[PDB]
């Protein structure tokens, strides 16, 4: 029946429509590879700190060491400074 | 006939007649006394 | 004394092909509603959400997403057809709460078992100024 | 939930209850008018705040008042 | 089932009694005003017939006679145009020297200083230059003298009288029965074969007997007074035969199927006549003939009284499939019951048609000396775009009125409509997404270009010189049209339109008429803007229709009507949930879309098309081909289009164009005036009015008709009406001053 | 015979069944995407997702970026894709921190389409989500690196 | 003169404006045959221009450096024609209109359906009342004194 006060998940359509539920198609040794190597990143708070500080310092690095051949803002003006309307 | 005079007394029709008369009047006054920034007769 | 009729599952539902207007996750984790009515025949009626459905002869059960949808459809059932309806609130635990008609009497007909709620015994203009209830949790209309 | 109140200027014409689209209001017995009935708001947790009742009241000034207050899923009319 | 003439005698008595009872049609309004709101309702409900009565026959009779009233007004208006062409026009002088004289059909009285608007239009004539196009029509019709225009104005006036009479007659004397109106097969058969077919055939007749020869004498430089009268070509066939020898046969090749011998005056050349810059009149007469045949055939599709032919209900019911259920079953019953349904489809198709007309008339100028008159061409395109857009928003409004008022699944069911209603959330959600995607990937590209250009990075823009977004598909299409003549249209001498085929630039009086229109990144970006704006308009209107009945927010919405302000501050607030308010909101977006379209037209035509040509063939365009490099940026629209081309209208004071300066400023004024209504609400105004009313009662001058602020809905309607009038008239003055000065 | 039916037979659950929604090709393909492998450790599914996406992001950044026409650094514009992997991994992390508490069970459905009881996906747990985020980061950085490793013999480098 | 202005009869800029206007209209006039109707129209505009500037010069209008009349509204008796006198005329007419409309509203206020005569004008009553505005200042002054002008306790 489509209405049952005992099972409301069925009654309210709370299903996994495309969930496979099959076992892993990933073979092991590959799995153990990624399980041992991605393990340090599976602590969400620690990962948040590593991303904010790591990405932040990374940004600071590529910003501090940028070359004028990449950014015109580091290259600076290369022309003789022009003259204002009435002033300098 | 009575109903037609009544219709001609209704707000929009009386308004068109009234303002049309007023417009003809003001137009003719500006036709015989054009321009005029002032009341010149003092 | 009035005894609310219990919600009977296995009650048939109207003939309808489905719509995008029906239930969502709200019905699974929060609440939904159920309106039941007795029909003399198979009729076509407008669904408060989709298009057209076929009311079945006999008891009809219809799960809706909001109370207002139950009351709208019920208003129409009582108006266009001449059909008695009830409806309930249903929580995800399976618990059912009978809602309407609360007394078995429609609320526009005065019934003596009814207790006053939110009734203030004064003209509306005699409410006090806000300053007189300031810093107290009260509102001048709560009196 | 929105607050809804009735005032004893009510004449018991039942139109606020008839107008309400969520069944918030009832008619209860009373001795203060000829119709011997006064409105009541026992189910304001279902009140959506549309003020159809206020549109329906013939009393001057109104005898139903809807004071829109703390919002809920029911008061915002959400089907989701 | 036997189609026949059906009417009733004297249904309504002709009397002035109800002229004197305002609001006689409504049982509430007829009681007269207690407040000023009455006065507005009387006008808002005047034409809402199906709100006055529920009897379909009475409604149909009102509709029919009303159409007669409309046609009477149209004939009176045409009578005006022809009469002004005869009595207050320089049409003969222009008829001599079209490439110089400016068409003028209105003269103003010298009262208050306004005679300055009577400007030098040529031909020793002072007046207002007209952009309607009547001179090119009258020339294309062979009309020479003012007298002929007089006769046409008199005939038009007579037909105004006849139409008005028939309206009174078929409402008060012989009023058709409801079955008469519902005879749809008869109506379609007579409008396909009788109206369109015999009309097109009649016009082909006038053209082959009047337009073609008289235009031959005009094109040969003959003086119009020396040109034979149009009936002299009907009498002495030697005049025509000298011009068109085929007329010596006596229509024997027509019956003997020797029709190829008529290739003299019936032609498939295509392109433009290089003398007049308009389409070949031989091609046009041939065209009206072919159209006549096609419609005369199409008018026999539907069965009436003789068993042969189609019933439309049969055709509908046969069309159903695995995705749509029983679809089309029930539509004959809906379309023969609901006027609003018919008006919805007809508004949609008639507006879409008007827009198609707008394109085809510029890309294929049908009248002589029309292409080079840039004021008339810009005016025509812009005008018909506006008509089309308005009509389409109307189609949405009446689809909504159908949904609210005439929709009933328990009586007149349709499977297609039910299924649509059954996934309205999917439809509207997907349209929403497409609108967002189009917004970003059309307008966001403009913002990208403005930001790159401001930062000094024009190589990082979207441009023909940087990151090219070529309209490859459209370019391929216009190439295929260019190659069509001789290949996929061997009968066609030249390209279908000079916008396709390379070369063959056409110039008249030193001014260009048409040349191949280039397409590039600028045109790409603009076209996606048009896609975007249209999709958002469709979103607002379609959403209005599909949720007019109900929604998750308001399950009983149809009980609140088609036009209602809201259902109150609750549920978070429900303002503008009505389908009416969706039409209100969609009007602004039709204004936006059509505005960008006509700006695109003016900009592109002045930049890449219009201009003057040298004796040695060097073309100087009105603007310096600056569309490709200046339109790809919003700043370029502000600067090189608006700021530049507004100089004429802000410099028009002291000339005959100063009226366009005045209308420029005044239309700005009414547009800003609309913002008072659109940004506020009637509660404030009603309170203020309470104070003003106090002041009047103090002096015993308070009126009995109690003053009230406008309704919420009326506030919106006033608002959008002034917004649209102000914006549209502003662009009007801008365009006309610009193109009359520099064209 | 009609193609559109109500969802899972219940015509009052708000959806429909179409060739787009319920189709053997569609159902198999969606069931075989990592996000829908409910019994697999979320870390591995995050690895696959990150590999695919991180690999994908390299293209638009390099070809459309500001250094695109300076082939000396234009190729190295993949750092931007790496940074977007970092930002997305932050978004994932704070999504899980906000959405799931330490000891709460999965919020995924524990039923199948046919009504039988199912074991809910651990992706919808705090630990499972943290694992999927770590996997998406690892696989994403790795996929960017793999795409950048290939600069050669491609019609659009 | 007043406010540093000069009489327009003495203003070079004023005469330069009249000259440039007339020569402009004559530039338009050179295009048409002198017997033609456009010609006669431009001649009429020219005569009307001369009448305009000559009248402004005569009636004592002061001019700015712009060569255009400026109006002295201070009340200086040399310029009452520029505001005070047309102003009194205006107040007479406006008082007339308002007094007549008020008379109509008072006349219909005790009718069985007052609004009925507000949307359909009782033209006989209106014609009876229009000429009360001729003496509106005496009528309104007398009402102010008698206490019939203002409603009591409002
Ligand atoms: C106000 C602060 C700010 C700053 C400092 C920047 C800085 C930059 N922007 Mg951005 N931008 C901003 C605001 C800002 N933007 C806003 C508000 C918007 C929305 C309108 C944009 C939208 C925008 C766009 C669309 C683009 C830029 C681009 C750029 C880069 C252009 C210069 C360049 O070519 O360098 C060098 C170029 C590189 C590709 C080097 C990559 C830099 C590495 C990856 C840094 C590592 C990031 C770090 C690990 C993670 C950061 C998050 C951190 C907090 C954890 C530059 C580094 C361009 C760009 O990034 O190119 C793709 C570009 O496409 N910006
Ligand atoms: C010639 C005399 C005549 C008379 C005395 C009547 C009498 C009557 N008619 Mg009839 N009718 C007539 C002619 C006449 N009609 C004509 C010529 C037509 C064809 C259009 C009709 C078609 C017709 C219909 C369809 C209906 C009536 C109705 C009625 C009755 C309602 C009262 C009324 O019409 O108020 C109306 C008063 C008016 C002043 C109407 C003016 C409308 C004009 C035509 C619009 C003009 C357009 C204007 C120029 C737009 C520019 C505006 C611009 C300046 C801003 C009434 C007894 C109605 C009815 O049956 O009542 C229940 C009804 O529905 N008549
Ligand atoms: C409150 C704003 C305002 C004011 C104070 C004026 C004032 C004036 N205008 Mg202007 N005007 C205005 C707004 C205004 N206007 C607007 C909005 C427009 C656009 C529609 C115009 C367009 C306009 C034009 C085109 C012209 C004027 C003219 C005039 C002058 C005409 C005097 C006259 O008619 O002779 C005297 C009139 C009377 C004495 C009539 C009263 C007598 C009554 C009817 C009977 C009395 C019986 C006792 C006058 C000084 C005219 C002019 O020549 O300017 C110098 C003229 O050409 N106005
Ligand atoms: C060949 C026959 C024929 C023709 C030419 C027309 C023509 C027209 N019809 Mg009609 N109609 C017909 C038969 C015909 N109808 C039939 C068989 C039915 C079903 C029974 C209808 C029912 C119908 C309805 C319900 C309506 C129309 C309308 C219209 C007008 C649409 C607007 C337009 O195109 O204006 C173009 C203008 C012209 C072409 C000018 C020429 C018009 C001449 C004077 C009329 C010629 C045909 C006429 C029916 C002859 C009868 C006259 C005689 C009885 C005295 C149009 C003039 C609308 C309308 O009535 O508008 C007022 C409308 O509402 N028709
Ligand atoms: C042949 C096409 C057609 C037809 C016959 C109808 C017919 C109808 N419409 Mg529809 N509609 C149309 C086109 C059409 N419409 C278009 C193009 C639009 C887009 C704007 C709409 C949008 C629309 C809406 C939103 C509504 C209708 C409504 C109605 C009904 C009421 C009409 C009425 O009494 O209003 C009376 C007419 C007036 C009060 C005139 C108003 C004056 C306008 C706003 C100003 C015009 C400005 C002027 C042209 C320029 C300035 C001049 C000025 C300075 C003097 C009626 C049956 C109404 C309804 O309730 O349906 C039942 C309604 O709400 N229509
Ligand atoms: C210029 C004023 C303006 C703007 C920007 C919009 C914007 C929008 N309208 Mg609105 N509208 C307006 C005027 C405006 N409207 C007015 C005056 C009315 C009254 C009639 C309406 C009434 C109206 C209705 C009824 C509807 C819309 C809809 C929409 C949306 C269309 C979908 C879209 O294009 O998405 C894309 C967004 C844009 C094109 C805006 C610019 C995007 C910029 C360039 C991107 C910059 C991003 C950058 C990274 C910012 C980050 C910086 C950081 C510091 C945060 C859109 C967001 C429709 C809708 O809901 O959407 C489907 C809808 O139905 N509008
Ligand atoms: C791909 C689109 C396309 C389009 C829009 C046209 C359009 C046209 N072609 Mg055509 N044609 C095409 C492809 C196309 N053609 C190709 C690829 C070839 C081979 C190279 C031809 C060869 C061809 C010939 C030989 C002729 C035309 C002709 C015509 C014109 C009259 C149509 C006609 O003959 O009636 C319909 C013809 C039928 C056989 C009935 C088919 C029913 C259709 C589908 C409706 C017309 C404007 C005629 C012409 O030159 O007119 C001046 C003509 O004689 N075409
Ligand atoms: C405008 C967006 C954009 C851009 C600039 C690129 C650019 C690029 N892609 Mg990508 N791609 C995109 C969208 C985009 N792609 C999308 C939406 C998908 C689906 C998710 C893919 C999936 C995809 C894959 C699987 C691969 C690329 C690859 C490539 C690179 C070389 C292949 C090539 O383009 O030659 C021509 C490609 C043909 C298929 C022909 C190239 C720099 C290849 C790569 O990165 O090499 C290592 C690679 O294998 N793309
Ligand atoms: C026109 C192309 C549309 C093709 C629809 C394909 C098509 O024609 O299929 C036709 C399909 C078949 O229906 P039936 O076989 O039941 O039709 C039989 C009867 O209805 C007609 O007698 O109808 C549908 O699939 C329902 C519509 C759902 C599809 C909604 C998608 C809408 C998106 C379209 C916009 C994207 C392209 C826009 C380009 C202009
Ligand atoms: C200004 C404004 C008003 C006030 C505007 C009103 C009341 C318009 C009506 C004004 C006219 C002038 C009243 C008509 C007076 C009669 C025509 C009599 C005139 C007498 C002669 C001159 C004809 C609203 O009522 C309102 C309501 C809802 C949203 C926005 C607004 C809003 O913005
Ligand atoms: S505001 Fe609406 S829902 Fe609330 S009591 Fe009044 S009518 Fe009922
Ligand atoms: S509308 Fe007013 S008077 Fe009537 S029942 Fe409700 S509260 Fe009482
Ligand atoms: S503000 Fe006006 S439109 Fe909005 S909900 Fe309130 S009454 Fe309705």
């Amino acid at each position: 029946v489509y209405f049952d006060l005992e099972d409301l998940g069925n009654t309210t359509g709370q299903w996994d429509l495309y969930g496979s539920d099959a076992p892993s198609p990933y073979n092991s040794l590959q799995s153990k590879f990624f399980e041992t190597f991605a393990a340090p990143f599976t602590k969400r708070g620690l990962l948040l700190k590593f991303l904010i500080l790591g990405g932040g310092s990374t940004l600071a690095y590529f910003s501090a060491t940028a070359s004028g051949d990449i950014l015109p803002i580091k290259k600076g003006p290369q022309l003789p400074p022009q003259l204002g309307p009435r002033l300098g | 006939m009575r109903d037609l005079k009544t219709y001609l007394s209704v707000a929009p029709v009386a308004s068109t007649l009234w303002f049309a008369a007023l417009a003809g009047l003001l137009i003719e006054i500006n036709r015989f006394f054009p321009d005029a920034l002032t009341f010149p007769f003092f | 004394g009035f005894t609310p009729p219990e919600l009977d599952p296995n009650t048939p539902s109207p003939i309808f092909g489905g719509s995008t207007g029906g239930l969502l996750r709200k019905a699974q984790v929060e609440e939904f509603y159920v309106i039941t009515w007795e029909s003399p025949k198979e009729q076509i009626f407008e669904m408060p959400t989709g298009g057209a459905a076929i009311m079945r002869e006999g008891p009809n059960l219809l799960k809706l997403a909001r109370k207002e949808q139950c009351l709208a459809l019920g208003t129409r059932l009582r108006s266009k057809y001449k059909i008695k309806y009830q409806f309930y609130r249903v929580f995800p635990s399976g618990e059912v709460q009978y809602l309407h008609p609360k007394d078995g009497v429609y609320p526009e007909k005065v019934n003596p078992g009814r207790q006053g709620v939110g009734v203030n015994f004064r003209s509306i203009g005699k409410n006090v100024s806000p300053i007189e209830v300031k810093f107290t949790g009260k509102q001048p209309y709560d009196l | 939930s929105h607050s809804v109140k009735i005032y004893d200027t009510c004449i018991g014409c039942t139109q606020c209850v008839r107008a309400c689209p969520t069944d918030v209001l009832e008619m209860i017995p009373w001795g203060g008018c000829k119709a011997k009935q006064i409105a009541s708001a026992p189910r304001t947790e279902d009140c959506v705040g549309c003020k159809r009742c206020e549109s329906a009241c013939p009393t001057d000034f109104l005898s139903v008042r809807v004071y829109l207050w703390h919002e809920t899923t029911r008061s915002m009319g959400l089907a989701y | 089932p036997e189609v026949k003439i059906l009417v009733d005698r004297d249904p309504i008595k002709t009397s002035f009694e109800q002229w004197a009872k305002p609001g006689h049609f409504s049982r509430t309004i007829a009681k007269g005003p207690d407040t000023t709101t009455w006065i507005w309702n009387l006008h808002a409900d005047a034409h809402d017939f199906d709100s006055h009565t529920s009897d379909l026959e009475e409604i149909s009779r009102k509709v029919f006679s009303a159409h007669f009233g409309q046609l009477s007004i149209i004939f009176l208006w045409l009578s005006g145009m022809y009469f002004h062409g005869a009595r207050f026009s320089n049409y003969e002088a222009w008829l001599n020297d079209p490439t110089h004289i400016r068409p003028s059909a209105q003269v103003v009285w010298p009262i208050v200083g306004q005679e300055i608007l009577n400007g030098d239009v040529g031909g020793g004539f002072r007046g207002i230059q007209i952009t309607s196009g009547f001179f090119q029509i009258w020339r294309a019709s062979g009309i020479t003298s003012e007298l002929q225009l007089y006769c046409t104005a008199i005939g038009a006036l007579v037909f105004a009288a006849l139409m008005l009479f028939a309206g009174w007659f078929h409402y008060h004397k012989a009023a058709p029965k409801l079955v008469w109106f519902q005879d749809v097969e008869s109506m379609l058969n007579h409008h396909l074969a009788g109206l369109l077919g015999l009309g097109s055939l009649s016009w082909a007749g006038h053209q082959v007997h009047v337009s073609l020869p008289i235009n031959q004498f005009l094109n040969a430089g003959v003086d119009p007074k020396e040109i034979p009268l149009p009936h002299e070509f009907i009498l002495n066939r030697d005049l025509l035969a000298q011009l068109y020898p085929s007329f010596a046969e006596g229509a024997t090749p027509f019956f003997t199927l020797n029709w190829s011998k008529y290739a003299d005056f019936l032609t498939f050349r295509g392109g433009l006549d290089p003398l007049t810059g308009g389409l070949w009149l031989t091609d046009i007469a041939h065209h009206h003939l072919a159209i006549a045949i096609l419609f005369l055939i199409a008018g026999h599709m539907y069965r009436t009284n003789w068993g042969i032919g189609h019933g439309i209900k049969d055709i509908l019911e046969a069309h159903k499939g695995p995705f749509t259920g029983q679809g089309h079953k029930g539509l004959y019953e809906i379309l023969t019951t609901s006027w609003h349904a018919q008006l919805s489809i007809n508004l949609a198709m008639l507006g879409s048609l008007t827009i198609i007309v707008a394109h085809h008339m510029y890309a294929m100028p049908p009248y002589p000396y029309l292409a080079t008159d840039y004021g008339t061409q810009l005016s025509l395109f812009t005008h018909h775009m506006w008509i089309g857009g308005f009509l389409i928003v109307g189609a949405a409004a009446h689809a909504a009125i159908f949904m609210v008022r005439d929709y009933d699944p328990t009586t007149r069911y349709n499977d297609l409509l039910d299924r649509v209603l059954r996934h309205r959330d999917a439809i509207i959600s997907h349209l929403n997404w497409v609108c967002i995607f189009l917004g970003f990937h059309s307008f966001g590209l403009y913002i990208h270009n403005d930001t790159m250009s401001a930062l000094g990075r024009p190589q990082d823009m979207f441009s023909d010189t940087a990151i090219q977004l070529q309209p490859v598909f459209a370019q391929w299409i216009q190439n295929t049209h260019a190659l069509a003549p001789g290949t996929t249209a061997p009968g066609a001498t030249t390209s279908t339109s000079l916008t396709w085929g390379g070369g063959d630039l056409v110039s008249v009086g030193g001014k260009v008429a048409l040349l191949p229109i280039p397409l590039g990144t600028a045109d790409f970006l603009v076209h996606h803007i048009h896609a975007f704006t249209i999709h958002v308009t469709v979103l607002i209107l379609l959403k209005g229709v599909l949720f007019a009945r109900s929604s998750r927010l308001i399950p009983d919405k149809a009980n609140l009507g088609f036009r209602f302000p809201c259902d109150g501050p609750g549920r978070g607030g429900t303002c503008q949930v009505s389908a009416w308010d969706h039409v209100f909101l969609g009007l602004f977006w039709m204004y936006n879309a059509i505005s960008v379209v006509i700006f695109h037209f003016s900009w592109k035509m002045q930049s890449d098309v219009w201009g003057s040509i040298n004796d040695q063939g060097v073309v100087t365009h009105i603007t310096g081909g600056n569309f490709a490099q200046s339109s790809i940026t919003i700043n370029g629209w502000l600067r090189d289009f608006l700021w530049a081309q507004a100089s004429q209208v802000i410099q028009s004071y002291g000339s005959s164009l100063s009226a366009y300066g005045l209308f420029f400023l005044g239309a700005h004024f009414v547009w800003a005036f609309s913002l008072m209504f659109l940004f506020s609400g009637r509660g404030y105004w009603q309170e203020l009015i309470e104070s003003i009313v106090w002041a009047h009662n103090k002096l015993k001058v308070a009126p009995a008709t109690q003053p009230r602020a406008l309704s919420i809905v009326q506030g919106r309607a006033v608002g959008v009406t002034h917004y649209l009038l102000g914006g549209i008239a502003t662009t009007w003055a801008f365009f006309l001053a610009r193109i009359i000065a520099v064209g | 015979y009609q193609v559109v039916q109500p969802i899972n037979g219940d015509p009052f659950i708000g959806s429909l069944e179409t060739p787009v929604t319920s189709s053997p090709l569609v159902a198999w393909y969606l069931s075989n995407l990592p996000g829908y492998r409910t019994a697999v450790n979320p870390l591995l599914r995050g690895i696959e997702v990150g590999l695919a996406h991180g690999f994908l992001l390299v293209g638009p950044f390099v070809k459309a970026g500001p250094l695109r026409n300076t082939e000396i650094a234009g190729q190295a514009g993949s750092l931007a894709a790496g940074g977007l992997v970092v930002i997305l991994s932050i978004c994932l992390t704070i999504y899980g921190i906000s959405s799931f508490n330490e000891g709460d069970p999965s919020t995924a459905p524990s039923l199948t389409l046919t009504g039988r009881k199912k074991q809910p996906d651990q992706l919808q747990t705090a630990d499972g989500w943290a694992k999927f985020t770590g996997g998406f980061f690892f696989g994403g950085i790795s996929g960017v690196i793999w795409a950048f490793f290939l600069l050669y013999v491609l019609d659009l480098p | 003169d007043i406010a540093g202005l000069t009489p327009c009869k003495d203003s070079k800029q004023f005469a330069k404006r009249e000259k440039q206007s007339i020569k402009k209209l004559e530039s338009s006039l050179k295009l048409y045959a002198p017997d033609s109707a456009p010609a006669l129209a431009i001649n009429a505009t020219i005569e009307k221009t001369k009448r305009r500037f000559d009248n402004y010069g005569k009636q004592g209008l002061l001019c700015g450096a712009d060569g255009l009349p400026h109006l002295i509204v201070s009340g200086d008796q040399r310029h009452w024609g520029e505001f005070i006198t047309p102003g009194i005329l205006f107040l007479y007419i406006a008082g007339w209109i308002g007094w007549v409309g008020r008379s109509y509203l008072i006349a219909i206020r005790d009718d069985k359906k007052p609004t009925q005569k507000e949307i359909i004008i009782d033209v006989p009553l209106a014609t009876r009342l229009v000429f009360r505005g001729f003496s509106w200042p005496i009528a309104a002054y007398r009402e102010l004194l008698n206490g019939e002008l203002v409603a009591k306790d409002v």
